[PDB]
């Protein structure tokens, strides 16, 4: 929607400052973008020549961010939008597959402001939130209410009655876009904001490594490493809505918790040389990660990914760039953690990771960007008719 | 006031005093009263009878308050304050006592407070818990007693538990302590049994000899533990064949014992066979493995049972191994329930539930329904050895019951599942969501106590919560649960292996082919056939079929024949017809393929009068074989498909077959209220009513007569399926078979009590109910037409040397060759309220047989040819009036030529005016009588002028009513349906009328109260009319008016169908059958195409006979109206020779007035002779109230009436000029002065009689009346103009007419109501204004009765003003429709009001004469007004009753001429002309308005008058201020100079 609003504003400006040949060039370029029309525009400048070279190269989003960079000369982050705010209430929003708490924590560390993480819940959680908002209305601070969608009615009574001023007093909400409809007074009496995490596959692996703290020997840590890598791989593959999976599932930290407990209990009862890789493989593919999956093709895909990740052969290639040697007999867990962190930092992400870190043919991801280009072009075409 | 069983008296008055009080003291009094009776209910029910729960401080308070309430019964504010304080105190005390009792025994906490009170009060009976233990536990039905002790408990399936040691029962004991030791000993005893079974099995004891010794759980746990140990031992090595063969031999021996077993032994053997089949399946899977790690994989998923051999405590010494997670058995008894067949998907479900429960979470389920979720949860609970409390969620469940059951599930440690969680309301879902989140919060951190329900309850660490869903039908889990649960999808039940194991366990020789074939067959049936909403071919139906196979296994044998026979018996009756041929084709493709009952059905049908056909016999056999098993069958066919005879024939056939008495009761459930059928709690005296179904259950269960022990009892429901009428019966339908009542008492169910649903469509049936009961579908008609005719002949003959010869003659008269041709040719005709050609045969044969019976007393002196001619002509007339009776007159002629055709030229030809009299021909042409009424009663609205059609319809009316059949009359409005009713029944000598009128909302008690004044009760057992010789007939008109229900039906016509078909019903307060002997019912209705009408169900109209009543012919109206004009010209003798041409002109002008208009242009463009009647009446009153008229004066008066009646619904002026030229043409053609609206100005406000006055004279009189009104009553500054002069002239002619009402079409502020009140003052009629909200029908009727009584007593001139805001609902519109069509509405005046009115009339002056005078006076002095501004009342004009006598005068909006008039006459009183210009300003103003309205249907002139008044006042104020300023300036200038 950001790109769509950007493109509509660009069309509104350049359709009135410039002549009609520019308008015809824009129309035919959007038509080729939607794969609806065929025709060479009445070429004369250099920018439109670059656009034509882009669309002949079939690099759609390249041309789209070229639009964004060539016309617009600046961008706004969360820091700028929270810097200049007449109001003091911000309802941060995201999806359920991407967290937004750690960005707020990093902002609070940068802004040297006291942030209180207050996940709602039972009456005890409601009393905790009430005490925290009373404290931060008495002496200031920053308040985060994490995942308020689960207490929509509690929000609709308590927060609405509270809003219907202390210096340096700010608070933050958190809601999921694919959830329940929020009331109109809550939406319009705030500075709306939404955060999109770039899919940093190595970055989320580093964050998951730092979030944890590691237990049965070197095999426990090595299996935790492999499981974290598999969770990151499947979380990256679930971003591709029409190609990676037939439906948009949402795996989270609880699934990793259950998979970790299962692996720990398997390795605890079996520390032998022949670790039952097939048993943990099927158990994860059908029960842990296969719990929410019903279509046969999705099960086959998750089974293939598990067979590639948890094979446990002599040498393993999680991505075509790096390899994982297993810990040997006379190894200790601290140096093993250091070695795995080193082999994580040794890894450099190639630019084609979305088609090489997830085992997908390149034609599939070109098809995905073709579909996204078609839908954004169709949205622009519908919006420009008024 | 009425007193209950002892002591206190209770007053029968509530919420009336609440409305009266709605001070603070009265509110406190009401609160104290409601709490004292609402608690004294339970005090008398519990505390007032049982001595053990009153014989410490609570008991003393009980005695003290009993004494206080006894004193209050014997005979104050402080006393009642003490009583309310004590009642609150004891309620808190008893609630705390009950809570701590449930704390002492947490399993008590399942029950309601009353049942626990009863259990505690049973301190010496010691057997009131035996009827509650199933609800207490879930798998134990009763406790066996051996000499005031306990030695066993009886499982619900029927297993007794051999306890280790009995328990003594002392006198000074309470239920809770001995039940504590009972259930603890239950767990100990099942452990002991398991231990000895395990020891025996480990010793090598054979399975068969220990099968018949111990309970299910002991042998189950022992077999599983030994299986696990031995498979582990033989898995450590690489051999499996030995234990495989051992398990195979054990299975074979167990099956051999199964063949020779009793009931409970069979249940135990089949459940053990399920377990052993699963063991053999797992072992065979393991033997097929090739490598050790895959063997360990396959063994790890399968459920593994272990035992602690080191822990000395025994209630946790057995634990369950599943995928490395460990669950501990709890040793709680489950009985012998059905075991789910073990399938790989079931193992996966077990594994994911083990994973969910390992880490203090809960499982979840969502996906398709009918898939095996709740049963999987139950099977998992049984395998862990605790019974799970399934909550079948629906709209019945509310917050407090789920709170109690969940807290009990917590405190016990019993798992609480949740079936279909998406079926909950929002707030209860939120509350249970918070509770479940708190429970998982407590389980995760392991805290001992969780703070819920405002308490601190204990929590066992073994509890759980299970949930199953169905999203998208809906919702998924909310996030607050989604953070603490494990979702899972269980979409595919492995139906192949379930069928395989069930065919193996039933003993069939080849389970593989049978299982594969039946799965393939059911999938092909689910795919190929049409997707009807009542089909289901998943797994539940397959399980039902396999359960029903066993009696046919016993009868036929074991093989494919049994399976296909079961398939034919079960699924086929629910199929259609194309589905049936598909099913037959698939049986032929897939599979390979007792006359005593046939003879019995044939004999029962022959004796009952019906005739058997091939398909009728086939379906009767299907119904017999299907009622062989189930206790709840539902039949379905089309309307009149022929099912009642089917089940009655089966009833009598089985009465012959088995010799049991067959007692049947017919009930129509949708006309009987739920309160009357079952009962309710009173709001006045808190009493319980024994409903009809409760009464019949008590009768059939008491068995006092002793007949029900040797008889089969049937109750049928001949109506639709109301869902809230089956949610109260689902307990009866389900396997519980226990009556559920709102009061608290429960009633059992005998196996002979078979319940039948007799319906025609499954439009609003939940598919769950059609699974719990068998369904039978009647797709096609169950008869041939010849068979139906023959049966109807036999029934008609038995309903009565001449009889047999008459039968032979009629039989040869009905020849099927011509009959099939005529019925096929009659199928395609135009019909109204369409009824099929299979239905009208009953009316045809009954009318023909009754004619033959009525003329049978002359045939002995008649030849064969004349007799045959008479019979054939009567048959032809009967077929015409039974088949063509729903078609127009021209279609009637076409039908009469056709029926004359197919019987040949030799037979007696049927004429349109054909009649048979003494035998020879006749004709109805000479039967018309010449009646010459005088002009004194032409205005009387009950007079009838006979014609050919009137006498023909009266003759067929008497014929068919005497033929014992029902009349429903339909036709276009205006055909005199009420008029022909009164003509054909008031003149009758054998019948009498009772009048009912149907509104949008009619109750069944209205018609019963109406007929109560003319009927008497005899024993009631039978209802007869108040008379003795004349058959009273019930007359209903506008019967389509009452509204439908929420499920596509209306109760009132179903009640009429009950009156017609079954000849009886059940009285509500006594629940006793009534019988009706000689009461017929006749109906009158409009076509369904009119707005505000609904199509009646064919089920009701099929029993009656319809009769189309179309518009009369032009010559008929010509004759009637020349009789009218002769009667009206009896007054004036000079024009007595000009009667006919005026009638011809009137009918001509009406004819082109109807032909030239279409109803699609305006909703008031409808034509029917009522306007011609009011034309005659207006001419009559003008002539009677006029001077010596001349021919030209008569012509212009007639044209004046024509303009003031006809030409008032017109949009523009072109049609007005067309009417004027039509009037000119008629006057010049059939026999000139101007006949325009302004040229015809007849009035009576200037002289003593109706005549044409001067325009100046009338406007001067209007101005004088206006200035007198302004000086006397109200100072309203209005102005006169031409359009309002014409409109008030029209409305004054309307008011001067008697009973001729009026209506106006104009916008807001157009002066409609002002004009009406002004002409009301002018004519002297007083005006009363309704202060309508805050009033209803009661206040309306009271005020109207007071005004009518004052008018009839003091001769006051009274009328009522009505706004469209005053009218709200359609009931008012129907009331005014009745008030206009009739003059005396029957429902208003009856009883005390009628007696008072009749006494007042007798004092002021027979009863009939007084009623007629009341009709005359209410016609003379009543004129209501109807205002419409948006041309809800759109269909009101289309109603014949509102259009009957109202005048639809198009007032309209102001036009340019009258706008100019009002503008110039308004601005003429204020000086404005300073710079003519008033004309300029008004014309530019109106041009601006026209442009504005055409830039953005009448013009509302509110803006006009508001702007003109605001402009006038602003100009006057500004000019006064300017004049003051100018005068001050001039004064200052004069002073300075
Ligand atoms: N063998 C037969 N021969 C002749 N007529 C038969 C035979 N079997 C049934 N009928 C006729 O079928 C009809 C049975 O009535 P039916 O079962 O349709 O009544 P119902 O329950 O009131 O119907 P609905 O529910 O449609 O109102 C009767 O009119 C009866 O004469
Ligand atoms: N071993 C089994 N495996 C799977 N399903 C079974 C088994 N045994 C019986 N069933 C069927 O599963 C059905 C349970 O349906 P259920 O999940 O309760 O549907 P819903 O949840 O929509 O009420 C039962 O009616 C039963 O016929
Ligand atoms: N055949 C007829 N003979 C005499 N009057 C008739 C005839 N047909 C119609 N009318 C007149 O038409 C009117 C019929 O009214 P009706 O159709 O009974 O109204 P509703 O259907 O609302 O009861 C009566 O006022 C009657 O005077
Ligand atoms: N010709 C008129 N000139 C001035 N005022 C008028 C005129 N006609 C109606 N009114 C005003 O309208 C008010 C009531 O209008 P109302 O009777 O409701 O009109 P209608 O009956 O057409 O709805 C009166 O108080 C009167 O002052």
């Amino acid at each position: 929607f950001k790109m769509i609003m950007a493109m509509t504003m660009f069309c509104l400006y350049k359709f009135d400052i410039e002549s009609e040949q520019y308008k015809e060039a824009v129309l035919t370029m959007i038509g080729v973008l939607s794969e609806s029309s065929d025709g060479v525009p009445k070429l004369t400048n250099d920018d439109l020549r670059y656009l034509w070279d882009y669309v002949t190269t079939k690099s759609y989003i390249s041309a789209l961010n070229w639009f964004k960079n060539e016309f617009f000369v600046d961008e706004w982050n969360i820091a700028d939008v929270v810097a200049n705010s007449e109001n003091n209430y911000f309802t941060m929003a995201s999806e359920r597959d991407v967290d937004g708490t750690f960005k707020l924590i990093e902002l609070a560390k940068a802004s040297k402001e006291s942030l209180k993480i207050i996940p709602l819940g039972s009456i005890e959680n409601l009393n905790y939130a009430q005490e925290e908002i009373s404290k931060s209305k008495i002496e200031g601070g920053w308040i985060l209410l994490q995942n308020i969608q689960m207490s929509l009615s509690w929000v609709k009574t308590y927060l609405h009655k509270h809003v219907e001023e202390h210096e340096k007093f700010k608070m933050f909400m958190t809601c999921h876009l694919t959830g329940d409809k929020l009331p109109a007074p809550l939406l319009q009496r705030t500075d709306r904001v939404v955060y999109e995490d770039i899919p940093g596959i190595l970055d989320t692996v580093k964050d998951l490594w730092g979030s944890q703290f590691f237990i049965s020997g070197v095999w426990s840590v090595y299996c935790t490493f492999l499981l974290s890598w598999f969770h990151a791989l499947i979380t990256a593959r679930t971003r591709l809505v029409p190609h990676g999976f037939s439906k948009k599932y949402y795996f989270n930290d609880c699934d990793f918790q259950f998979a970790s407990v299962y692996l720990e209990n398997v390795l605890a009862t079996n520390s032998t040389n022949n670790i039952p890789w097939a048993q943990v493989r099927d158990h994860i593919a059908t029960i842990v990660y296969g719990g929410k999956i019903d279509e046969e093709k999705d099960l086959e895909v998750v089974a293939k990914l598990c067979a590639h990740v948890f094979c446990g052969s002599d040498n393993l290639q999680i991505v075509p760039g790096v390899r994982i040697p297993q810990p040997l007999l006379q190894q200790s867990e601290e140096e093993e953690r250091a070695r795995l962190t080193a082999i994580l930092s040794n890894t450099i992400e190639p630019a084609d990771s979305l088609s090489s870190w997830l085992q997908l043919p390149r034609e599939s991801i070109l098809d995905y960007e073709r579909l996204q280009a078609k839908e954004v072009a169709s949205s622009t075409e519908q919006l420009l008719q008024e | 006031v009425i007193e209950h069983s002892s002591g206190l008296k209770l007053v029968r008055e509530w919420d009336v005093l609440e409305q009266a009080c709605k001070l603070t003291k009265l509110s406190e009094i009401q609160v104290n009263w409601v709490e004292v009776q609402f608690y004294w209910l339970d005090l008398y029910g519990i505390l007032g009878e049982n001595l053990d729960i009153q014989n410490t401080s609570k008991f003393k308070s009980l005695t003290s308050e009993y004494k206080m309430i006894t004193t209050r019964a014997f005979q104050f504010d402080t006393t009642l304050k003490l009583t309310i304080d004590s009642l609150k105190m004891i309620k808190s005390s008893l609630s705390t006592f009950l809570e701590r009792q449930r704390r002492q025994f947490p399993r008590f906490y399942f029950l309601g407070n009353d049942d626990l009170l009863k259990i505690i009060g049973s301190g010496k009976h010691h057997d009131q818990v035996s009827k509650f233990m199933k609800k207490m536990f879930g798998s134990i039905e009763s406790i066996i007693f051996f000499e005031d002790s306990i030695t066993g408990v009886r499982s619900v399936e029927g297993e007794v538990l051999n306890l280790n040691e009995k328990i003594e029962l002392k006198d000074s004991i309470q239920a809770q302590e001995w039940l504590n030791i009972l259930d603890t000993e239950i767990k100990l005893s099942v452990f002991t049994q398991f231990r000895d079974c395990l020891g025996q099995l480990k010793d090598g004891t054979d399975i068969e000899v220990v099968v018949s010794k111990y309970i299910f759980q002991a042998i189950l746990l022992s077999a599983q533990v030994m299986w696990t140990e031995l498979v582990e031992k033989c898995l450590q090595t690489n051999e499996f064949s030995k234990y495989w063969k051992e398990v195979d031999m054990k299975i074979k021996g167990l099956l051999d014992k199964l063949n020779k077993s009793s009931d409970n032994v069979k249940k135990k053997i089949e459940a053990l066979l399920v377990e052993y089949l699963h063991f053999n399946n797992v072992i065979g899977q393991l033997k097929n493995c090739s490598t050790k790690e895959e063997a360990r994989l396959l063994w790890a998923k399968v459920q593994k049972f272990y035992q602690k051999n080191d822990t000395l405590d025994d209630l946790n010494s057995v634990f369950i191994s599943q995928s490395g997670y460990l669950l501990q058995y709890k040793f709680e008894y489950i009985g012998i329930p059905e075991r789910l067949i073990y399938t790989p998907l079931l193992l996966v479900g077990f594994a994911t539930l083990t994973d969910s429960l390992h880490q203090k979470y809960g499982g979840c389920f969502f996906g398709p329904a009918g898939t095996g979720k709740t049963e999987t949860v139950k099977a998992f609970g049984q395998n862990l050895g605790r019974v799970v409390v399934v909550f079948n969620c629906d709209d019945s469940f509310d917050y407090q019951v789920l709170s109690r059951l969940l807290v009990g599930i917590t405190q016990i440690g019993a798992w609480g599942c949740f079936d279909e969680f998406n079926r909950l309301d929002e707030k209860v879902l939120s509350a249970v969501s918070a509770n479940i989140q708190q429970i998982q919060n407590g389980l995760q951190v392991g805290k001992s106590h969780i703070t819920l329900l405002e308490e601190e309850t204990p929590l066992s660490p073994h509890t759980a919560v299970f949930i199953t869903l169905n999203p998208g039908y809906r919702s998924e889990l909310p996030e607050n649960l989604k953070k603490s649960f494990r979702e899972f999808s269980m979409k595919s039940p492995q139906s192949g292996t379930i069928a395989e194991m069930i065919l193996q366990i039933m003993g069939f020789e080849d389970s593989k082919s049978l299982a594969s074939k039946i799965v393939h067959f059911l999938e092909l049936l689910s795919s190929k056939c049409s997707s009807m909403n009542h089909y289901h071919f998943g797994l539940r139906t397959l399980k039902g079929v396999l359960r029903n196979c066993s009696p046919l296994v016993s009868e036929f044998g074991e093989g494919e024949k049994t399976v296909v026979e079961s398939l034919k018996r079960v699924i086929l009756p629910s199929l259609g017809d194309t589905d049936e041929l598909v099913f037959k084709d698939e049986l032929s493709k897939i599979f390979d393929s007792s006359k005593a009952i046939v003879q019995c059905l044939k004999d029962a049908g022959q004796r009952s009068g019906f005739s058997m056909s091939e398909e009728f016999l086939k379906k009767c056999m299907q119904f017999y074989y299907m009622q062989k098993t189930q206790q709840a069958l539902i039949l379905v066919g089309k309307a009149g498909c022929g099912k009642t005879a089917t089940w009655k024939t089966v009833i009598d056939a089985m009465a012959i077959f088995d010799g049991h008495a067959n007692v049947v009761y017919v009930i129509d459930t949708k006309v009987l209220t739920k309160e009357s059928l079952y009962g309710s709690m009173l709001k006045a005296t808190l009493e319980w009513r024994d409903g009809l179904f409760t009464s019949i259950l008590r009768r059939v269960n008491d068995d006092i007569t002793g007949t029900f022990k040797n008889s089969r009892i049937w109750v049928v429901f001949d109506s639709d399926l109301d869902p809230e009428y089956v949610e109260a019966m689902n307990s009866v339908l389900d396997d519980n078979k226990i009556l559920t009542l709102p009061n608290g008492e429960r009633l059992p169910i005998p196996p002979n009590f078979r319940i039948l649903f007799e319906t025609d469509n499954l439009d609003h049936t939940t598919p769950a109910t059609i699974t719990r009961c068998g369904l039978l579908w009647f797709s096609t008609d169950v008869c041939s037409i010849s068979s139906k005719i023959d049966h109807l002949l036999n029934k008609s003959y038995e309903a009565l040397f001449e009889l047999d010869k008459l039968k032979d003659l009629i039989s040869d008269s009905f020849d099927m060759a011509s009959l099939t041709n005529i019925f096929t040719c009659s199928n395609d005709l135009v019909h109204i309220l369409g009824v099929r050609t299979f239905n009208k045969l009953e009316t045809a044969v009954q009318l023909a047989v009754h004619l033959i019976s009525s003329y049978r007393q002359w045939f002995q002196n008649l030849d064969d040819k004349s007799l045959k001619d008479v019979i054939t002509l009567l048959i032809k007339r009967s077929l015409l009036y039974a088949l063509a009776g729903d078609s127009t007159g021209e279609s009637q002629r076409a039908f009469i030529q056709t029926i004359n055709t197919y019987f040949g030229h030799d037979s007696q030809e049927l004429s349109d005016y054909s009649t048979i009299v003494i035998l020879s021909f006749s004709s109805f042409c000479s039967e018309i009588p010449s009646v010459s009424l005088e002009a004194h009663e032409v205005m009387r609205p009950d007079i009838v002028i006979p014609t050919i059609d009137t006498i023909k319809h009266e003759k067929i009316f008497y014929d068919l009513l005497n033929s014992k059949r029902g009349i429903i009359l339909c036709g276009p409005p205006g055909s005199g349906k009420t008029m022909i009713m009164n003509n054909a029944l008031r003149n009758s000598s054998l019948y009498d009328v009772v009048g009912i009128n149907f509104s949008k909302d009619t109750t069944t008690e209205h018609i019963l109260s109406a007929l109560h004044r003319h009927t008497n009760y005899v024993t009631g057992l039978t209802l007869l009319p108040k008379s003795d010789i004349k058959n009273l007939v019930l007359f209903c008109d506008e019967i389509n008016l009452p509204k439908l229900d929420k499920y596509g039906s209306q109760n009132v016509v179903l009640f009429l169908r009950q009156l017609m078909e079954k000849q009886g019903f059940w009285k509500t307060p006594e629940n006793k059958w009534v019988t009706i002997e000689r009461i017929h019912i006749v109906g009158a209705c409009n076509p369904p195409t009119d707005p505000g009408r609904i199509p009646m169900s064919e089920r009701f109209t099929r029993h009656a006979a319809i009769l189309y009543l179309g518009y009369p012919s032009g010559k008929s109206l010509s004759q009637i109206y020349e009789i009218y004009y002769k009667a009206i010209f009896k007054l004036v003798p000079e024009f007595r020779s000009y009667t006919e041409p005026f009638a011809r002109a009137s009918v001509h002008l009406y004819n082109e007035c109807k032909a030239r208009y279409s109803t699609g242009l305006q909703s008031h463009y409808l034509f029917s002779p009522r306007e011609l009647t009011r034309l005659v009446r207006g001419v009559y009153t003008a002539i009677n109230t006029g001077p010596r008229q001349t021919l030209r004066s008569l012509i212009r008066l007639w044209a004046y009436e024509a303009w003031r009646i006809f030409a008032d619904r017109l949009v523009g002026v072109k049609e007005k000029n067309s009417f004027e030229q039509l009037l000119y043409e008629t006057v010049d053609k059939y026999l000139l002065g101007n006949i325009s609206s302004t040229s015809l100005l007849f009035s009576g406000l200037l002289s003593l009689d109706f005549k044409e006055v001067n325009k100046t004279d009338l406007v001067n009189f209007i101005e004088e009346r206006f200035k007198t009104f302004c000086d006397e009553e109200l100072e309203v500054p209005m102005v006169i103009h031409e359009s309002m002069v014409d409109h008030i002239l029209r409305i004054d002619r309307a008011l001067k007419q008697v009973q001729g009402h009026m209506m106006l079409i104009g916008a807001s502020r157009t002066g409609k109501t002002i004009l009406t009140r002004f002409v009301a003052w002018l004519n002297g009629l007083k005006i009363v204004q309704p202060k309508i909200r805050h009033s209803n029908l009661s206040d309306f009727d009271m005020i109207l009765k007071k005004a009518i009584s004052d008018c009839s007593l003091k001769e006051s001139r009274t009328c009522l003003i009505i706004d469209e805001s005053n009218i709200l609902e359609t009931a008012f519109l129907e009331r005014m429709n009745t008030l206009l069509a009739n003059a005396d509405i029957p429902d208003l005046f009856q009883g005390e009001e009628y007696d008072k009115l009749l006494n007042n009339l007798r004092n002021k002056t027979t009863e009939q004469e007084l009623y007629d005078w009341f009709v005359g006076e209410i016609a003379k002095n009543l004129h209501v007004v109807f205002t419409i501004c948006d041309p809800k009342s759109s269909a009101m004009i289309s109603s014949p009753a509102l259009f009957n006598r109202c005048i639809i005068n198009w007032m309209g909006d102001w036009d340019t001429k009258t706008m100019s008039q009002v503008a110039n006459n308004m601005v003429d009183v204020v000086p404005m002309e300073f710079t003519t210009i008033r004309d300029a300003v008004v014309n530019i103003l109106i041009h601006f308005d026209r442009n504005f309205y055409q830039k953005m249907n009448p013009r509302s002139p509110g803006y006009f008058i508001d702007g003109l008044r605001a402009l006038v006042k602003l100009v006057t104020a500004k000019y006064q201020d300017l004049q003051e300023n100018q005068r001050f300036v001039n004064v200052g200038l004069e002073k300075l100079n």
